[PDB]
């Protein structure tokens, strides 16, 4: 399609996105991303089909690592997904990403819960430091 | 890297780009950086078919991985741009091969001339070879056969013997395709003379074995059952140059039948070249189209390929049919209205369907026939002289 | 919000003595300071 | 060289607000048939945060509670005045316009408060354009069953109140407010068309509060604003702030966000006004055709999740279209082009089996509307609601057929 002068659609980059979440190539799904960012598409949509493919497909620690990029570089993500990230990587005893994440929620602009807490709870209280 | 290679040069000699395409896929799939001499044999493979499309995908896929092309890719690219006439992408390369440090050697100009030729531009392709001899250089023995098809094509019976002389003038003995160039400028002007003159050159040929097989055949002493059997064996054996050699011998041999009349024996040379992989685009037949591909033939093989896909018509609907006489950037423009090939296959068409194919107003180089079209319609007379 | 949690202790208490040998490892036997002739 | 090379509003309206602390940066008033607007006196160039556009003091507004107990901020009805006995009758759901006009009439009978300066620059009764004074006859060219019922309805209430609170044994500091309905009825239409609902922080309280805040009441409404509302709490200053690093040009129009996600019929009920171009204006489709959402969206170029659509002939129309069109979505299932037509065609006839139910078109009730000379405020107001949602419609025919030849 490039190769034909043609420039693809924002639902065409959408799809090579999501099928490479789906296999867990967190590296090819971010360069596709920066090629929207390229084309001037809204990346927005695609990052969050991106980090949910890859916790659905058991890549949690590619996830992370997406998802930061993208919350660090100034996209706010859903709340289903915020609710999504916090729990699965409290689930796996990873503190660190869901602090980390917790925190750009809040810079964001969505304020932590009850629910939130618990998550982290669950970890801090098997630390043996009360 | 030694195996991947070896294999993918195979390929891309005998143009199975089928192949070429899995051992890509497979070495990607092993995380192996296949090496720009790799990516050029699949190159080679795709410009044997026609595929400029996939092609250049591969092209613009080496300098992704960091597999920068050599010379020899710029080659393979040149001589696949050359069988289909697209100067336009011809001088492309060459206006980067300028820019890119790499001087013009003797095969980069052969295949210029042979790109000029086959696009009509038979102006520009005599001046190429004006410029070459002002750059020194040295003509090799394609170069003259290169020289003499654009003269052969533009029917110079003059020209054409000055040049032919001399090739066996400094004992080469002209191969198989310069002689069948020779009977077409002789047909083409009704010279029965020469052609008799040729001919029984080519019946002694001590020396050759294929100028006498496939001299003898033209005349038709070898169209028996076992008699065609070693016009076969002269086949299998020059097939094994690969694609690129075949096509042009089927070229020249096709144009030489079809002006000396022998336009039922041309069909036949035709239905050997198909099944042996040469002009693999040259028919899809399929629910949506019924296309014809002339734009990598001579005049000869064109009508030819016309004659025999237009009786096929006959016998059996496609929502078109259509003639790709060109095909390439030119498509984009009035000039490929005005090619050679394009004017020839519109005015075959004129007086052999009346008036059926009308050309295209989003495409150029097309000849199309609307399926409601195609209810209004041997078409052909296919006899030897 | 939530709080930028700073986790930070420091505790005091009587020393073994393998630590306090761990300390100097380093015995000093002798109870002179200074010598007089060499100021060494 | 340099040798041989909608009117401003009555002066005194900045003033009186100027000598008392209000501020406007770069805008200027200004005063047309339709009514006040704020417009960019200059280019308001764009910078990294929200720009200041205007300061309005605390003192200067009529704000209550929207929670009970009802509270005053600025408090200045006095204790034991009948006012808040009627204010303090009301339902504490509904009647929040009630409480606010009760608020108002007794602002203007105050000799020290702004608004009664500020009350001469309000909207008359005939030029309100409000539902809450439409006549019967002004409620029959709505063509809308629902929303005059919800009209007739908000009459009722307010008369009825007037008629409970200012009988004839009211005493006279009562009686002076609304010496008739119609008086009462212009306050509570008022109150509906211009109250602005914030939280706000005053001292170390945080409440809920509406409020008719002065020259902040002169920006119009707009689903893409070029400016917002911003209360600061540690000088108890409503600041109206252009969004951050959008340009404006000079005479461009200033203009806020009334009603986030609502229909025009809302906007109807509330502010006596509907836009052709409300991205949230709904339409009711059978469901039995539906095109695919993905490409409808990428053919107009519409970005976002579906809550904040947006575009990057499109407009806030195409964005309700979206929204209301009946839509399938597979992930990534790609449309049959010719099963596409097939809706595209049936939704057409659907749009236009709708524009038949109305007895005019909407370009005969555009010429309609030039064609006025004696109409009340409210009668133009209900002929621009029936015209906006026909275009509204009509634009839907527009957006499918351009979608069904784009998808080729
Ligand atoms: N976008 C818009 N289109 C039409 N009328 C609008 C509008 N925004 C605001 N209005 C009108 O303005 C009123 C809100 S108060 C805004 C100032 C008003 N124009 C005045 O002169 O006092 C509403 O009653 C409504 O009728």
């Amino acid at each position: 399609e490039l190769g034909a002068g043609q420039r693809p659609l924002p639902e065409t980059m959408i799809a090579l996105v999501r099928l490479s979440g789906s296999k867990g190539n967190a590296q090819r799904g971010l360069e596709l991303l920066a090629a929207m960012e390229k084309l001037n598409y809204d990346i927005r949509q695609a990052w969050l089909i991106l980090v949910e493919e890859l916790v659905r497909t058991n890549h949690l620690e590619e996830a992370n690592k997406v998802f930061l990029k993208g919350a660090r570089g100034g996209m706010r993500a859903t709340d289903q997904l915020y609710d999504l990230m916090i729990e699965e990587d409290c689930k796996a005893g990873d503190h660190s990403n869901a602090l980390d994440i917790s925190y750009e929620m809040e810079a964001a602009g969505r304020f932590a819960t009850t629910f939130h807490f618990n998550c982290l709870l669950s970890v801090q209280a098997t630390c043996g430091i009360p | 890297m030694e195996t991947y290679e070896g294999i993918i040069f195979a390929c891309g000699k005998g143009g199975l780009h089928e192949d070429a395409r899995k051992i890509l896929q497979y070495m990607t799939a092993k995380d192996v950086v296949p090496s720009s001499k790799a990516y050029t044999g699949v190159i080679e493979a795709f410009g044997q078919a026609a595929l400029y499309e996939e092609a250049l995908v591969a092209f613009n896929t080496m300098h992704e991985v960091g597999s920068n092309p050599s010379i020899e890719t710029f080659h393979s690219l040149l001589y696949s741009f050359a069988r289909g006439g697209l100067f336009k992408e011809s001088e492309v390369i060459l206006s980067r091969l300028v820019n890119s440090g790499i001087p013009r050697n003797r095969d980069t100009f052969n295949a210029t001339i042979e790109a000029y030729k086959q696009g009509g531009k038979f102006e520009e392709a005599v001046k190429t070879y004006v410029d070459m001899e002002k750059s020194r250089c040295d003509p090799d023995e394609r170069t003259l056969e290169a020289v003499l098809s654009v003269y052969s094509c533009a029917r110079l019976v003059d020209e054409c013997r000055e040049q032919f002389e001399e090739m066996k003038a400094s004992d080469i003995l002209p191969s198989i395709m310069c002689y069948c160039m020779m009977l077409s400028v002789y047909g083409k002007t009704e010279s029965w003379d020469d052609v008799n003159e040729l001919l029984e050159e080519m019946l002694s040929n001590r020396v050759s074995n294929i100028h006498q097989v496939i001299g003898q055949m033209i005349k038709g002493n070898y169209d028996d059952d076992s008699n065609w059997q070693i016009v076969e064996y002269v086949l299998d054996k020059l097939n094994s140059e690969g694609c690129g050699l075949g096509i042009r011998f089927y070229n020249a041999l096709l144009d030489a039948l079809w002006w000396l009349g022998q336009k039922e024996r041309a069909a036949r040379v035709l239905n050997e070249a198909t099944k042996r992989g040469i002009f693999p685009e040259l028919f899809r037949k399929n629910k949506l189209v019924w296309s014809v591909d002339v734009h990598r033939m001579s005049e000869g093989g064109m009508y030819t390929a016309l004659s025999v896909w237009l009786n096929d018509l006959s016998d059996i609907l496609p929502q078109l049919a259509v003639v790709v006489s060109v095909r390439g950037q030119l498509e984009k423009s009035s000039a490929a209205r005005e090619s050679p090939i394009t004017r020839a296959a519109f005015s075959f068409l004129q007086d052999h369907v009346s008036s059926s194919f009308s050309f295209t107003g989003w495409n150029g180089g097309r000849i199309m026939c609307q399926r409601s079209q195609l209810k209004q319609l041997n078409i052909v007379a296919l006899t030897n002289s | 919000m939530i709080d930028r949690y700073k986790h930070q202790q420091l505790r005091i208490g009587l020393v073994s003595p393998q630590q306090i040998s761990a300390w100097a490892t380093g015995e000093v036997t002798k109870p002179y300071t200074f010598h007089y002739k060499t100021n060494k | 060289f340099p040798l041989f090379q909608l009117e401003s509003a009555d002066p005194d309206f900045y003033k009186i607000g100027y000598v008392r602390r209000v501020r406007a940066y770069g805008v200027e008033f200004k005063e047309g048939p339709d009514g006040f607007g704020i417009y960019a006196s200059k280019d308001i160039e764009p910078r990294r945060r929200a720009r200041v556009i205007m300061e309005i003091p605390h003192e200067l507004m009529i704000t209550i509670r929207q929670k009970h107990p009802w509270m005053f901020f600025p408090d200045i009805v006095p204790i034991g005045h009948p006012i808040f006995d009627i204010i303090n009758s009301t339902d504490p759901e509904r009647d929040w316009d009630l409480r606010l006009a009760c608020l108002l009439l007794f602002s203007f009978d105050r000799e020290d408060h702004f608004w009664r300066l500020y009350g001469d620059f309000l909207p008359a009764a005939d030029e309100c354009s409000s539902l809450l004074l439409a006549t019967e006859e002004d409620l029959a060219e709505l063509q809308d069953p629902q929303l005059v019922s919800t009209i007739r309805q908000q009459q009722k209430r307010v008369l009825e109140f007037w008629e409970k609170n200012w009988h004839s044994g009211v005493p006279l500091k009562i009686k002076r407010l609304a010496e008739d309905a119609e008086r009462f009825i212009w306050a509570v239409s008022i109150a509906q068309t211009r109250c602005i609902s914030m939280k706000t922080r005053i001292g170390a309280l945080v409440q809920d509060l509406n409020m008719m805040i002065p020259y902040a009441d002169m920006l119009n409404h707009s689903f893409e604003p070029n400016c917002f509302l911003h209360w600061r709490p540690k000088d108890r200053i409503l600041e109206v702030m252009s969004n951050a690093g959008q340009a404006i040009k000079k005479g461009e129009e200033m203009t806020i966000n009334y009603m986030p996600g609502q229909k025009n019929n809302m906007l109807m009920e509330r502010y006596g006004f509907s836009t052709p171009v409300n991205p949230w204006d709904a339409i009711p489709f059978s469901g039995d055709s539906r095109i695919h959402l993905n490409s409808f969206l990428s053919v107009f170029n519409i970005f976002g999740l579906p809550e904040e659509y947006y575009h990057d002939f499109v407009d806030g129309a195409v964005i309700a279209a979206a929204r209301t069109l009946p839509t399938w979505s597979d992930i990534d299932l790609p449309p049959i082009p010719s099963a596409e037509r097939k809706a595209v065609k049936e939704l057409q006839d659907e749009c236009r089996k709708m524009l038949a139910e109305y007895p005019t078109t909407s370009e005969q009730d555009q010429k309609l509307l030039d064609s006025l000379s004696e109409a009340r405020t409210t009668f133009a107001t209900a002929v621009k609601y029936r015209m906006h949602r026909k275009m509204f419609i009509g634009k839907i025919i527009k957006a499918l057929d351009i979608y069904q030849e784009r998808l080729l």
